[PDB]
C-alpha cells in the first residue's frame, strides 16, 4: 500500500532480499516477521522463512590478490588495514561481530565522534572497527558523497585514532610488485601491526584486496599472559625466533587447534605475525588442547573474551575493578563508595545480584548457568550454604572443572553482593 | 496452433497451446450450456467468445481482470473496442498514460503487451443487460482464472465488489493484487493509482518491472 | 399480543433492517421491524469528546478493565497486573465507525441486540398495544424494542407449519445436472398453522406416455394444466415441469416457520432455482414482510478450513439468502458437525437412528412376520417405529438382510411387518430401518407408471424422515435452548462456532461481573502438548478391570485452582537452578499455599527449565464462574427434569440441560484458541498440569493397594499434591465387606480423565459392589473440597494392543 511498506518496503525487506552485506542480528526478527506474514502486512499473500541470516559484508570485496599482479592507472587513495577483529556500525547500530554476532559495545566518546561523522554526511555506509590489543583503532571509510579522507580527519578532530591515507596519481600501467607493497608500508609506519596496504579507486563498491605470505617453522614455546591488573592485554604467543604471534582473542587461540611445543608452523609476515587458522585436516580432541592451554595460563584462569581475570584475590578489589571505581577494602566503605557514585548505583540496581557476580568474576554466558542448573544447592537467608554436582557429564572440559574449584569465591562474592544490596536498597 | 470442433454455433475455437490442458474441459464444459446460450442474441458472435485464449502466457507476468464487457459491441478482447467515446478503453488507457507521463491517447491496445493481458469475470453477457450468462460459464470462470493464475505470478483484479471471494474461488495461494474498477467500483471514480504497486511487487519476484508505455499508441 | 419467536433475521439492502418472526396461539403469523444498529463501548472521557451528536447513548455503568499481557519475570520482584475501573457507555451507530479505544470488538452485533435489549430469542412474550405501530396486515414497525419486550409469558406449545420436501431429480451420471436433466418429483410434508399434515407428491407428466397418464388418472392421480388447478389433498399429482416449478415457488414463497430438508441447500434448493431460471427465466421471489425489499435465492457458501489440532479439516456449509422469516434448516450439517459417525450417509443415519427388538411370527420359507410388541422390546421405541414403519417399505434385518415390506398394518404398543427373508432359527431379531437399496439406473431405463409411484413412495418416505429426525433430536426445543443459553438466532444456533456460542454467556457473565479482559502485545502460540496416557504396565489381563471417571474434571480444577488470566499474579521463570531454588525459598514465604497456589507448567522458551505460575485464589475469575454456573444451571434443570411427567416438558429440559453441558464443555478448549476471548497460554497449561496432577494421585492411590478383612491399605499416603490439608492421612480405612474378600487393585492404564484399574475378581457382581465401594471411599476420603467421580462399568478381558487402543466386554451397572 502506498501508506507504507511493499513499494517502500520501509527500505528493509526489499534490501534484505537480495543484499546480505547488511544482515546484522537486530534485523533477523524484523525481516523474519515481515516475511512470515507477509499475507497481513496489508493485503495479499505470502509465506516464506528468512530465518538465521548473517551479515555477508564481503560481498563488498571482489577477491583477494596473493601474488603481485598489475593495476591499472588512476587516482588512488591508500591506507593501511590492519589485523584484528572486525565489527561494522552504521548510525547508532548495535556492534555486532562477523560470524559470531558479539555485542561489545564500544565507548561512549568514539560513538559520539562516529553518529556526529555520519550525521555530518549521510553518504558513509558503514565503518570498519578493529580491536586489536583490546583497543579501538578506525578500520575504513566507505562513502559516496565526500573523499574518505574528510571523514578521517573529521573523526580525528574528535580525539580518534585514524589510520594514515595517501593520493596517487598514476597515468601509467606500473607494476604492482614487492617493492610498490614495501614502500607504502613503509609510508604507513606505526607500532599497530597491519596485516595489508588497501588501495580505493573513486569510492568504488567493489573492492581489491591484495596481499601476501611469508610462513617459517623453527619453533614453538608457551603461551604468554599479559594480566597485568588493568583488564586489558591479549594471550600473546612467544616463538623461539625471537618475535610474537599476534592473537586478537582467545576464540581465535581455540580455534587454531594446534599443539604445543611441537613442530609448529604458524602464518609468519614480513615483520608481524598472524594467528594460523585451522583449516585442514587431523586428528585433536578438544579436551587435551583446553587441559594444556588451561594448565600454561593458569588453573583458575577459564576461557572467555579477553579477560579471564583472576579469582583468588577476589575480595572486594574485583567489585571496585568492574565498576571502574576508586580500591576499597571494607564493606560500610565500598557500599558508601557505590552510593556516592550517582552513575554507578544506577547502574547496579537494573542487574541482578547473580549476573553483576557473575561479570565481576567473568564467568561466561555459555556454561557457568549450564554447570548451576545440574547441581543442587541449599540456601539460608538468599545466600549459597551448600553445593553439590551429581554427573560428571558436564565435566568433561577444564573449563567447567575449574569454574567448580573457584565455586566457593564465586559464593563468597555472590554472598558479599548480596549483602551490599540489601544493605543499599532497605 | 491447435483446432477443435463441437457440435454448436462456435465450432472452430481459437486458443494457444499454454491454455491447452484445460481447453478439452471447456468444451465440455460449454457443450451442455451452448444450447441456452446462443438462443439469447449475445455481445460477441459465438467465434468471438474464444479469442483471448491464443495470446501467450509465459511472457506475461501480470493480469489484469475486469468486471464484465459491456453489453453490445463484442470485439473478444477486453477494454479494447477503439472509439474514444466509451469508457472502458478511455479509462483502461488514462490508468496509466498519466501515470508513466504520457498524453494525447487514444487507445493502448493491451494485446501486443507482452507482460499483461486484459481479462474479464464473465466471458460475454446479453445484448440488454449484464452478467446474463453468467451460470453458463460459472466454472469456466474457475478453470480460465485457475489457468492464468498458474502461469503469472501476479494478478490483478478490478472491482471489490464482484471479486471479493476471489481468495474463496481461488485453490492455490498465489498472489493476487485487488483493485478497484475505473470506471465506478461502487458508485465510486477510481484513478487506478496502484500499477507502480503492481510494478514493484514483479520487481520483488526478481522480475523485470511491466513497461506500461511499450504499447502506448499516439 | 403473545407472541412466540420461531426466528429472527436481518436485511441485506442498503437500509439495513432486523426482523422478528413469531405466532399467537391461534397461529396467526406476527412479523416485527427493528432498526438494524452497530454497537461499540466508550468510556466517559470518549463519550463525553465526541463532536457529531451520537444517535443514541446509554450509561453502561462502572466496570473494571484488566490487562491480561503475560509479564515473564526472572524473580520474584513481579510488578502488579495493570487494572482499572471506570465508568462505560454503550452507543449505537446505524452506519460503520472507526473509533479508537472502542474495546470489546470481538462479541457479535446479534449478541449485543439480544443481550442489551433483554431479549431472548426463543423466549413467549406478551407485548403491550400501546407501544407496538402497525405497518400493514400481520406486519409491525417499533422503535423501542426494551419497551415492547417489557413482559414474559410461560412458554405454549403451538402448531408449528412446517415444510418437509425432498425432490428426486434425474440422473445419469453420479450427480444431476440443471442444464441436462429435469426435475421427476417433488414430495412435501406439509403442516399448516391448523395442524393438518397434508403428504403430497408432484410428479412431471411429460416423462409419461398419454395412455400412461390416463392410467394413472384413472388409478387417483390428478392431472392439471394451470396452477388454479391445483389440489393440495392428493397424494399423487401429476402436472409439467412449468407448472411444478410454478408451484415450488408459490411454496417456497410461504411464510413457512420451518422448511426442513436434508441436504436441501447443496442440492434440493440450488437445483430447484436453477432449473426454474433455465426453463422459464423465473426467479424465486423472496420478499420481506415489510414488502420494502426483494432477493432471489442465492446459495453461499461458509467455509471454515481450521480446527487448531492434529485432525484434518472439517467442511463448508451452505446457505441461503432470504427476508421472508423462513428456516432453510439442514439436518445433514448438524448431525455432521454435531455427530460422529463411520459414514456421512443418509443409510447410516436412518440405520442407526430407529432401531427395534421384533419376534418372529412365522417362517413359510420366506416369509417372515416380525411383530413389535413392547413385550420384546423397551419402552417407548414402539409408537415411534410404528410412525416410521407407516411411511417407510424396506427393512434391514440383521446386518445386511434387505427386505421389501409387503403388508402394513398397526396395532396399540406395536407394528405388524411381513418380509420376505430366508428362514432362520432364532426368534428374536434386531431390526433397524435402513434406507431404500435400489438400482436407480436400471430400474430408470425402464421407466413408467408403478416405477414413477415407487419413486414417489420413496421420495415421500425421505421427506418424512426430515420430520421424524426432528422429533426424535428435539431440533425445535433443542434450538430454543440454544437460542435462549447461547444467545444466538434460531438459523444461527448451529450455523455458528464454538467462539460465537461462548461469547453470549461470556458476555452475559462479564456484565454480571463487570469485567473487561485486554489484550495489547501481539499474542504468541507455542506447542503446549497435553497428554499423559503412557506404555501400560502389562498387555493381557484375564480378570476383571474397574473404571472410575471425573465428573467434569476441567471445569472442577479450574474452579478450585482458580486458573484464570486475571487471577494469575505472574509466571517466574528459570535458567539457572539456583535463582530458581531462590525464587523457590522467595515463593514459599511470600505466597503461601494455604492462599495461593503454583502450578509447574511447561517452559514457554527453550533456554528454560522450569515456570511456575502463581494464581491468586482470593478472587473468583471469570473462567471458574462460567463453568460453576454452566455446572450449577444443567443440574438444576436435570433435577427438575427427574420429576417431569409430560413428555414436551421432558424434551424441553433435557434439551436445556444438554446445552448447558454443552457450553459448559466448551471453556477448556477455547482457552487453547487465540482469537477467542478466552485466551490464556498459560491458565490452559496450568490445566492440562492439574487434570495431569489428579490422573497421577488417582493411578497412585488406586496401584498397589489391597483388600483383606474389610481393611483397604493404600500404597501411598491420603497427601494433597498441591499443598497442606487438615483431615486425616492414615491410608488404612474400614470399609463394610466380607471377611473372605481377597483382592488386589494394580492400575495399569490411565487417560486424559479416565484411570483403569484391575481387579483379580472374577464374578460381576462382586466386581460392582467392589467398584461402588471403591468409589464411596474416593469421594469420602480421598478427595478433598468439591471433587467427586463416578463408577461407568467393568471391564472384563481387557487386553491393549497399544495407546488409546484395547479390547474388552463392558458390563452395565
Amino acid at each position: 500500500m502506498t501508506s507504507s511498506a511493499d513499494l517502500t518496503n520501509l527500505k528493509e525487506l526489499l534490501s534484505l532480499y537480495k543484499s546480505l552485506r547488511f544482515s546484522d542480528s537486530v534485523a533477523i526478527e524484523k525481516y523474519n516477521s515481515l516475511v512470515e506474514w507477509g499475507t497481513s502486512t496489508y493485503w495479499k499473500i505470502g509465506v516464506q522463512k528468512v530465518t538465521n541470516v548473517e551479515t555477508s559484508i564481503s560481498d563488498y570485496y571482489d577477491e583477494v590478490k596473493n601474488k603481485p599482479f598489475n593495476i591499472d592507472p588512476g587516482y588512488y587513495i591508500f591506507l593501511p588495514v590492519y589485523f584484528g577483529s572486525v565489527f561494522i556500525y552504521s548510525k547508532g547500530k548495535n556492534m555486532v561481530e562477523l560470524g559470531s554476532g558479539n555485542s561489545f559495545q564500544i565507548p561512549d566518546e568514539i560513538r559520539s565522534a562516529c553518529n556526529k561523522v555520519l550525521d555530518s554526511d549521510n553518504g558513509i555506509d558503514f565503518l570498519r572497527f578493529v580491536l586489536l590489543n583490546n583497543r579501538w583503532i578506525m578500520e575504513d571509510a566507505i562513502s559516496k558523497y565526500q573523499s574518505p579522507v574528510n571523514i578521517f580527519k573529521l573523526a580525528s578532530e574528535y580525539g580518534l585514532n585514524i589510520p594514515n591515507y595517501l593520493e596517487i596519481e598514476i597515468e601509467e600501467d606500473t607494476l604492482f610488485d614487492d617493492e610498490l607493497y614495501s614502500i607504502m608500508e613503509r609510508s604507513f609506519d606505526d607500532t599497530f601491526p597491519k596485516i595489508s596496504i588497501s588501495y580505493i579507486k573513486l569510492g568504488e563498491l567493489k573492492r581489491q584486496v591484495v596481499d601476501f605470505f611469508k610462513f617459517s617453522f623453527m619453533y614453538i614455546e608457551s603461551i604468554k599472559v599479559d594480566r597485568i591488573g588493568d583488564n586489558i592485554f591479549i594471550p600473546s604467543v612467544i616463538t623461539k625466533s625471537g618475535k610474537k604471534i599476534l592473537v586478537k582473542d582467545v576464540d581465535h587461540l581455540i580455534r587454531s587447534k594446534v599443539r604445543e611445543h611441537t613442530f609448529v608452523k604458524v602464518k609468519k609476515k614480513n615483520t608481524f605475525s598472524i594467528l594460523y587458522d585451522y583449516d585442514g585436516n587431523g586428528t585433536e580432541t578438544r579436551g587435551e588442547v583446553i587441559k594444556r592451554i588451561i594448565d600454561t595460563i593458569g588453573r583458575d584462569y577459564y576461557v572467555n573474551g579477553k579477560y579471564f581475570s583472576k579469582v583468588g584475590i577476589a575480595g572486594l578489589k574485583q567489585l571496585t575493578n568492574k565498576l571502574d571505581i576508586n580500591e576499597c577494602a571494607t564493606v560500610d566503605e565500598l557500599v558508601d563508595e557505590i552510593n556516592k557514585s550517582g552513575t554507578v548505583k544506577r547502574k547496579i540496581k537494573n542487574q541482578s545480584v547473580f549476573d553483576l557476580s557473575r561479570e565481576c568474576l567473568g564467568y561466561p554466558e555459555a556454561d557457568f548457568i549450564t554447570l548451576v542448573n545440574n547441581m543442587r544447592f541449599k540456601i539460608e537467608n538468599c545466600k549459597v550454604v551448600n553445593f553439590n554436582i551429581e554427573n560428571t557429564n558436564c565435566l568433561n572440559n577444564p573449563s567447567i572443572e575449574t569454574i567448580y574449584g573457584n565455586f566457593n569465591q564465586f559464593v563468597s562474592i555472590f554472598n558479599t553482593v548480596t549483602d551490599v544490596k540489601k544493605r543499599l536498597f532497605e | 496452433m491447435n483446432s477443435v470442433t463441437i457440435s454448436h454455433a462456435p465450432y472452430t475455437i481459437t486458443y494457444h497451446d499454454d491454455w491447452e490442458p484445460v481447453m478439452s474441459q471447456l468444451v465440455e464444459f460449454y457443450n451442455e450450456v451452448a444450447s441456452w446460450l446462443l438462443r439469447d442474441e449475445t455481445s460477441p458472435i459465438p467465434d468471438k467468445f474464444f479469442i483471448q485464449l491464443k495470446q501467450p502466457l509465459r511472457n506475461k507476468r501480470v493480469c489484469v481482470c475486469g468486471i464484465d464487457p459491456y453489453p453490445k459491441d463484442g470485439t473478444g478482447v477486453p477494454f479494447e473496442s477503439p472509439n474514444f467515446t466509451k469508457k472502458s478503453i478511455k479509462e483502461i488507457a488514462s490508468s496509466i498514460s498519466r501515470l508513466t507521463g504520457v498524453i494525447d491517447y487514444k487507445g493502448y491496445n493491451l494485446n501486443i503487451i507482452d507482460g499483461v493481458i486484459p481479462w474479464n469475470y464473465y466471458l460475454s453477457c446479453k445484448l440488454g443487460e449484464t452478467k446474463s450468462h453468467a451460470i453458463y460459464w460459472d466454472k469456466i470462470s474457475k478453470l480460465l482464472l485457475q489457468h492464468i493464475t498458474k502461469h503469472v505470478s501476479v494478478l490483478y483484479c478490478l472491482g471489490k465488489t464482484d471479486f471479493s471471494n476471489i481468495r474463496a474461488k481461488l485453490e492455490s495461494p498465489v498472489t493476487t493484487i485487488v483493485g478497484y474498477h475505473p470506471a465506478a467500483r461502487d458508485h465510486q471514480f477510481e484513478k487506478d493509482r496502484s500499477f507502480e504497486i503492481i510494478n514493484v511487487l514483479l520487481e520483488l519476484d526478481n522480475k523485470t518491472p511491466i513497461n506500461w508505455a511499450q504499447g502506448f499508441i499516439y | 399480543m403473545d407472541v412466540r419467536c420461531i426466528n429472527w433475521f436481518e436485511s441485506h439492502g442498503e437500509n439495513r433492517f432486523l426482523y422478528l418472526k413469531s405466532r399467537c396461539r391461534n397461529g396467526e403469523t406476527v412479523f416485527i421491524r427493528f432498526p438494524h444498529y452497530f454497537y461499540y463501548v466508550v468510556t466517559d472521557e470518549i463519550y463525553q469528546s465526541l463532536s457529531p451528536p451520537p444517535f443514541n447513548a446509554r450509561p453502561m455503568g462502572k466496570m473494571r478493565t484488566i490487562d491480561i499481557d503475560e509479564t515473564i519475570s526472572y524473580n520474584l520482584d513481579i510488578k502488579d497486573r495493570k487494572c482499572s475501573v471506570a465508568d462505560m457507555w454503550l452507543i449505537e451507530e446505524p452506519k460503520k465507525r472507526s473509533i479508537q479505544n472502542a474495546t470489546m470488538d470481538e462479541f457479535f452485533n446479534i449478541s449485543w441486540f439480544y443481550i442489551s435489549n433483554g431479549i431472548s430469542p426463543d423466549g413467549c412474550y406478551s407485548l403491550d398495544e400501546q407501544y407496538l405501530t402497525k405497518i400493514n396486515n400481520g406486519c409491525y414497525h417499533c422503535d423501542d424494542p426494551r419497551n415492547c419486550f417489557a413482559k414474559e409469558i410461560p412458554r405454549f406449545d403451538i402448531p408449528r407449519s412446517y415444510l418437509f420436501l425432498d425432490i428426486e431429480c434425474h440422473f445419469d451420471k453420479k450427480f444431476p445436472s440443471v442444464f441436462i436433466n429435469p426435475i421427476s418429483h417433488t414430495s412435501y410434508c406439509y403442516i399448516d398453522l391448523s395442524g393438518k399434515r397434508l403428504l403430497f407428491t408432484l410428479i412431471n407428466e411429460e416423462m409419461l406416455t398419454e395412455q400412461e397418464i390416463q392410467e394413472a388418472v384413472d388409478r387417483g392421480c390428478l392431472r392439471i394444466q394451470s396452477l388454479m388447478e391445483m389440489d393440495y389433498e392428493r397424494e399423487l399429482v401429476l402436472c409439467s415441469e412449468i407448472v411444478l416449478l410454478r408451484i415450488a415457488k408459490q411454496l417456497l414463497e410461504l411464510t413457512f416457520d420451518y422448511v426442513v430438508t436434508f441436504n436441501g441447500h447443496n442440492f434440493d434448493l440450488r437445483y430447484i432455482t436453477n432449473r426454474l431460471e433455465l426453463l422459464t427465466g423465473e426467479k424465486i421471489i423472496f420478499r420481506s414482510p415489510d414488502k420494502k425489499e426483494a432477493v432471489h435465492l442465492c446459495i453461499y457458501e461458509r467455509n471454515q478450513s481450521s480446527h487448531k489440532g492434529v485432525c484434518g479439516m472439517a467442511n463448508t456449509t451452505f446457505h441461503v439468502n432470504n427476508n421472508n422469516g423462513t428456516i432453510f434448516f439442514d439436518l445433514y450439517s448438524f448431525i455432521q458437525k454435531s455427530e460422529k459417525l463411520d459414514s456421512y450417509k443418509l443409510d447410516s443415519i436412518s440405520k442407526n437412528a430407529f432401531s427395534c427388538m421384533g419376534k418372529v411370527l412365522n417362517r413359510g420359507v420366506r416369509e417372515m412376520t416380525f411383530i413389535g410388541d413392547d413385550t420384546t422390546d423397551a419402552k417407548g421405541k414402539a409408537d415411534t417405529f410404528a410412525k416410521v414403519l407407516t411411511t417407510g417399505n424396506y427393512v434391514t434385518v440383521d446386518e445386511d438382510i434387505i427386505c421389501k415390506v409387503i403388508r402394513k398394518d398397526i396395532l396399540e404398543n406395536g407394528f405388524k411387518v411381513v418380509l420376505s427373508c430366508p428362514t432362520l432359527p432364532n426368534d428374536i431379531y434386531k431390526l433397524s430401518f435402513g434406507k431404500d437399496d435400489i438400482d436407480l439406473a436400471q430400474m430408470y431405463k425402464d421407466y413408467n407408471l408403478n416405477i414413477a409411484l415407487d419413486m414417489a413412495r420413496y421420495c415421500i418416505h425421505d421427506a418424512c424422515l426430515c420430520q421424524y429426525l426432528w422429533e426424535y433430536y428435539g431440533v425445535e426445543t433443542k434450538t430454543d435452548a440454544g437460542a435462549a443459553t447461547y444467545v444466538l438466532p434460531q438459523s444461527m444456533v448451529f450455523e455458528y462456532r464454538a467462539s460465537t456460542i461462548i461469547k453470549g454467556p461470556l458476555l452475559k457473565l462479564l456484565l454480571e461481573t463487570k469485567t473487561i479482559l485486554v489484550r495489547s502485545e501481539t499474542k504468541q502460540k507455542f506447542p503446549y502438548e497435553g497428554g499423559k496416557v503412557f506404555a501400560p504396565k502389562q498387555k493381557m489381563f484375564s480378570n476383571n478391570v474397574l473404571i472410575f471417571d471425573y465428573n467434569s474434571l476441567y471445569p472442577n480444577v479450574c474452579i478450585f485452582g482458580n486458573l484464570s488470566p486475571e487471577t494469575l499474579v505472574g509466571v517466574v521463570v528459570s535458567t539457572n537452578r539456583l535463582e530458581e531454588e531462590i525464587n523457590n525459598q522467595l515463593l514459599l514465604q511470600k505466597y503461601p499455599p494455604p492462599r495461593y497456589i503454583t502450578v509447574h507448567c511447561e517452559p514457554r522458551l527453550p533456554n528454560l527449565i522450569s515456570e511456575i505460575a502463581i494464581f491468586d485464589r482470593s478472587i473468583e475469575g471469570t473462567i471458574p464462574r462460567l463453568l460453576r454456573t454452566f455446572l450449577a444451571e444443567r443440574a438444576r434443570y436435570k433435577k427438575m427434569l427427574k420429576q417431569a411427567t409430560s413428555s414436551t416438558e421432558k424434551a424441553i429440559y433435557d434439551s436445556m440441560q444438554y446445552t448447558y453441558k454443552i457450553v459448559a464443555n466448551s471453556v477448556y478448549g477455547l482457552m487453547g484458541f487465540r482469537n477467542s476471548a478466552l485466551y490464556s497460554y498459560a491458565s490452559a497449561k496450568s490445566c492440562t498440569s492439574i487434570g495431569r496432577r489428579m490422573i497421577l494421585y488417582l493411578e497412585s492411590v488406586l496401584n498397589g493397594a489391597e483388600l483383606s478383612n474389610g481393611m483397604l491399605r493404600f500404597a501411598n499416603t491420603l497427601s494433597n499434591p498441591f499443598y497442606m490439608d487438615d483431615r486425616d492421612i492414615n491410608p488404612i480405612v474400614k470399609t463394610s465387606l466380607p471377611i473372605d474378600y481377597r483382592f488386589r487393585f494394580r492400575s495399569v492404564y490411565g487417560d486424559t480423565d479416565s484411570v483403569f484399574t484391575e481387579i483379580d475378581s472374577q464374578d460381576v457382581d462382586k466386581s460392582i459392589e467392589i467398584a461402588k465401594e471403591l468409589e464411596r471411599l474416593i469421594n469420602s476420603r480421598v478427595l478433598f473440597n468439591n471433587f467427586k467421580i463416578e463408577f461407568e462399568a467393568v471391564y472384563k478381558n481387557l487386553i491393549m494392543q497399544s495407546k488409546k487402543k484395547y479390547t474388552t466386554m463392558k458390563y452395565s451397572a
